[PDB]
């Protein structure tokens, strides 16, 4: 990376001004005479003691144990930005009442307790309490700063060669928060940095500004492609979350101080709009945040398989050779991807007339293999009077404009290009309609989409993005809206894939830029990583930090995007990618071809094995994603989520969990002979899923590895569903029988869930056509029951096998199904491993049943 | 009526466990006509062209692997004969 391209905080004039305010007595004070308790909120005026600028504080207690703080000018010259379309609903309020008072203090109770907020009048301060316990303070370091709109580089400003006319002058807002008892914080992606956020006292703040950073480097706080302004604080005692709802450039400072962590948000414009999510558990925070910004969109099953991509596959023949290569080499794959060279000179929604002349025939060939295709569609439109897309957008005034009123023109892949104003809903509706099979000629139902460069990337723009003073719908400046431009692209694209189907088919869209609420629209990935061992390692903390803030459908380019990975590195990257949510190999134009059958057989065989492990766990992967969709719980999890009181898990990032059942520590070092696996939990057991060996937590286990090793352990008390019949793609497998893996707890119990539907439509919600099964083991009986009776499905899926780890040899096994006579099942038992295998139960997965070991 | 063994010698099973859609032989020999065994094979007779073997996982996967279409007999995919 070339850092001189991107401003440090000192080079950002609003960052420089804000950060110069150091902790001290705040000049803001609350005018308690102006206090008013309304139907939804409490409003009180604030005043700067020196400037006599008047602000309004809108304080709200919310249902589900959250508080919202909003600060705006009392009489502003012109309106300030308030972030639209990110909140899924108007958050339901809870009544506030005054329960205490004095000449410098008002105490407020949320509903009937136990949550209380103390408003101090001078200096202005907010304290949030559960009963008499202090949870969090606001403005305790006195860092509140609110630059009011002065009457029309604080004003006009230059960086490198780019000029910001800055017509509205300094307008930044900032606020500080104190977290007593918290020593670990997480979140605010995207940064190529460790999971546990670092103190910023002696260096740069964390920066949140969606930017295209070429060959980005590791362990630094530079802004990357996406920004999610959510921070999570965890201690042995509680969990809290801060959600700073601002779409402008934001810098975040973190300092530690009995233990305490302080957080300061600094934003270029808009209002102050922050949500305090009070837990107390981390899953309460997940729920609190999900109720505000939504949940992970349920991926169609195929998108959870393996994606084979590169820049670029050459032509239709190349695509079909890649397809055939998977089958000839007995390797599963669901999607082959088409990067920018598939279109006519980077004019999106087109096909190169020589290299992709018959796209429907290509897609039809892929459909007969029951595989899908993804084509890239970027949001920049080549300025070309022969390009129909450009002519329509220009003729309908749907482009981002400059202050003089002409359409903005920058530079990207097709050369000179204009940028549709995706903040304008008329533009989004246009974009969505463009994906109809009549408009996107050559597309078909098994073609899905990739949105890239949607920061937006502008090669001749400041910091490789759009000018701060470009103008969008409603007169708002680009500096106001920057961090949700990509989300609008992702949303409009995803809605287009729904619309072209008549509202029936679920979308799949991968997006590089993102914001709060992006989880509603599909997947994201960590952009242009590099073929190096430390980039492999960093995929875990990066996707973990996206998991914590709602983006469960995360991944990194398998193999690395830049450079050529060595065969050992590619194998380890596959084993790693096979256990991460979005699973795609991708590569730069000038890299060597690395389709997995081009390696020597030893590397091929390990890669095949990793692919097989992935396809077999699809029922499990699909259920975790249904739980993420319904509850807001992340699929990939840090160990401290499952073991919140084990302080040695708070920083771990070479290990992760999938739901609560699988602990994963992939090998990420060349030539490693072993790994050190921390297995947590008092009176917890773990099963090596390769050797079936039982291990007792808590411990650090030295596990020897070979090239084929993927260190995976199943937690005792869990039931994992697998498809043991690996076929060439997920469409081929989705009517096949399930095998159940029961890892017995030390108390002889276990449980797990299974979700099923058709794999790709919305029928699960519009017609309740699905199954949610709960499997429970206790005493000596495995029972299948419904976890949601609303769900019904016509399916041939049956239970073909049950594998139980940690069991003794029974004398007999008896199956009981409603509608059937009592049946006897045969079984095998290994006395060495305490593994019991129940042969062919034969029962439908829609049926209730029980198996008894005698 | 006698029972069936296995081409590798790994056990013997009753004749009702041949092609019963569960894998009982380590070599997959008891399920030549189903997708149950990971290492089995399905034989395409393919009159009018070359007879072919395919993986057991490609039986009733919805994809036409034999020119005679016999690998898809209960999958919702109807394969026309194309051995010409
Ligand atoms: N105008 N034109 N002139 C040019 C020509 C070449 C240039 N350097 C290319 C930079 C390499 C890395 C690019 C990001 N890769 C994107 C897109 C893509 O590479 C393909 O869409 C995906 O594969 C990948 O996934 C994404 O992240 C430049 N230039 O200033 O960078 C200007
Ligand atoms: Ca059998
Ligand atoms: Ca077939």
């Amino acid at each position: 990376v070339d850092r001189s391209n991107f401003k440090t905080c000192d080079e950002s004039s609003f960052c420089k001004r804000q950060r110069s305010i150091r902790p001290g007595l705040s000049p803001y004070r609350a005018l308690l005479d102006t206090l008013q308790l309304g139907p939804d909120a409490l409003t009180v005026h604030l005043i700067h003691e020196v400037t006599k600028v008047l602000l309004v504080l809108e304080l709200q207690g919310l249902q589900k144990d959250m508080t919202r703080i909003r600060i705006d000018e009392l009489e502003p010259r012109r309106p300030r930005y308030r972030v639209p379309d990110v909140l899924v609903a108007d958050p339901p309020t809870a009544r506030l009442s005054v329960s205490g008072r004095d000449d410098n203090s008002v105490e407020l109770t949320v509903a009937e307790g136990p949550y209380k907020i103390i408003l101090t009048a001078q200096p202005f301060r907010l304290d949030l309490l559960e009963d008499r316990s202090l949870l969090l303070s606001v403005n305790a370091r006195g860092l509140m700063a609110f630059e009011h709109q002065r009457a029309p580089g604080a004003w006009e400003e230059t960086f490198k060669t780019h000029s910001d006319s800055k017509p509205y002058g300094p307008t930044s807002v900032g606020l500080d928060f104190s977290l007593p008892g918290m020593e670990h914080v997480y979140g605010i992606p995207e940064h190529a940095d460790s999971l546990r956020l670092k103190v910023t006292e002696g260096g740069e703040p964390y920066r949140l500004y969606n930017l295209d950073v070429f060959q980005y480097e590791l362990n630094n706080p530079m802004a990357l492609y996406g920004s999610v302004p959510v921070l999570l604080a965890h201690s042995f005692h509680r969990d809290l979350g801060i959600f700073w709802l601002n779409a402008a450039e934001t810098w975040v400072d973190i300092s530690s101080n009995t233990p305490q962590t302080d957080i300061r948000w600094m934003s270029e414009s808009g209002i102050i709009d922050v949500f305090l999510m009070l837990g107390p558990s981390v899953f309460d925070v997940f729920r609190q945040y999900a109720s505000l910004t939504g949940t992970q969109a349920l991926p169609p099953l195929f998108s959870l398989g393996y994606h084979q991509s590169r820049w670029n596959y050459r032509d239709e023949a190349d695509v079909l050779e890649v397809d055939q290569g998977f089958d000839d080499h007995n390797m599963p794959c669901d999607v082959i991807w088409l990067d920018i060279e598939h279109a006519d000179g980077k004019r999106y929604f087109t096909w190169d007339p020589t290299r992709f002349p018959q796209p429907l025939n290509m897609l039809e060939h892929l459909a007969s293999k029951r595989r899908k295709l993804v084509a890239i569609v970027d949001p920049h439109i080549k300025v070309d009077s022969g390009y129909r897309v450009h002519e329509e957008l220009r003729n309908h005034g749907l482009y981002v404009k400059t202050r003089d009123g002409s359409d903005y023109e920058g530079w990207c892949w097709p050369g000179s290009a204009s940028y549709p104003d995706f903040t304008n809903p008329r533009m989004r509706a246009w974009w969505s309609n463009m994906f109809s099979f009549d408009n996107y000629e050559g597309s078909a139902p098994n073609l899905y989409v990739w949105n890239d460069m949607n920061e937006p990337s502008v090669f001749n723009g400041p910091e490789v993005t759009m000018l701060k003073d470009a103008v969008h719908y409603g007169g708002w400046e680009h500096r106001d809206i920057h961090n949700i431009y990509g989300l609008y692209v992702h949303m409009a694209t995803a809605d287009g894939l729904i619309q072209r189907s008549g509202g029936i088919e679920r979308p799949f869209v991968l997006s590089r830029a993102f914001f709060s609420g992006s989880q509603r629209f599909g997947a994201v990935w960590t952009g242009d990583n590099t073929a190096e061992w430390d980039h492999l390692k960093i995929s875990i903390p990066m996707c973990l930090s996206l998991a914590l803030v709602g983006l469960s459908f995360c991944g990194a380019d398998v193999g690395g995007f830049f450079k050529n990975p060595e065969p050992e590195l590619l194998v380890r990257w596959y084993q790693m990618g096979a256990y991460q949510p979005f699973f795609r190999a991708h590569a730069h134009l000038d890299t060597g071809r690395r389709e997995p059958w081009l390696l020597a057989s030893q590397y091929q065989d390990a890669i095949r094995d990793a692919l097989f492990q992935r396809y077999s766990l699809l029922p499990f992967w699909y259920t975790l994603f249904y739980q993420a969709h319904k509850e807001g719980f992340p699929v990939m999890r840090p160990l401290w989520v499952q073991y919140p009181e084990d302080m040695s898990t708070f920083s771990i990032e070479d290990q992760f969990m999938l739901g609560d059942a699988l602990l994963i520590h992939p090998v990420s070092d060349a030539g490693a002979h072993g790994v050190q696996v921390y297995l947590p939990g008092q009176e917890e057991v773990w099963y090596d899923i390769q050797s079936y060996q039982k291990h007792h937590g808590p411990q650090t286990l030295y596990l020897p590895v070979t090239l084929s090793s993927i260190p995976v352990f199943q937690r005792g008390g869990t039931i994992v569903p697998r498809w043991m019949r690996v076929r060439r793609s997920s469409d081929c497998m989705k009517d096949d029988p399930i095998t159940l893996f029961v890892a017995l707890s030390p108390q002889g119990t276990a449980q797990g869930e299974l979700f099923l539907d058709d794999g790709h439509t919305f029928n699960y919600q519009t017609r309740h056509e699905f199954l949610l099964r709960r499997f429970s083991f206790s005493g000596s009986t495995l029972v299948s029951s419904s976890a949601d009776p609303k769900g019904h499905l016509e399916t041939p899926i049956w239970i073909e096998r049950v594998v139980i780890m940690g069991a003794g040899k029974p004398a007999a096994v008896v199956l009981q199904t409603k509608g059937s006579p009592e049946s006897r099942l045969s079984f095998q038992h290994d006395p060495e491993t305490s593994v019991l295998i129940l042969r062919k139960p034969g029962v439908s997965v829609a049926s209730d049943w029980s198996i008894h070991l005698r | 009526s006698k029972p069936f063994t296995c081409l590798d010698g790994t056990a013997t099973i009753p004749f009702d466990q041949v092609n019963d859609d569960y894998c009982d032989c380590k070599d997959g020999s008891d399920e030549p006509g189903t997708a149950a065994c990971p290492n089995g094979s399905f034989h395409c007779t393919n009159t009018g062209y070359k007879p072919l073997y395919i993986l057991s996982s490609r039986v009733n996967d919805g994809v036409c692997d034999c020119c005679d279409g016999t690998d898809e007999y209960n999958s919702g995919t109807v394969c026309e004969n194309t051995c010409r």
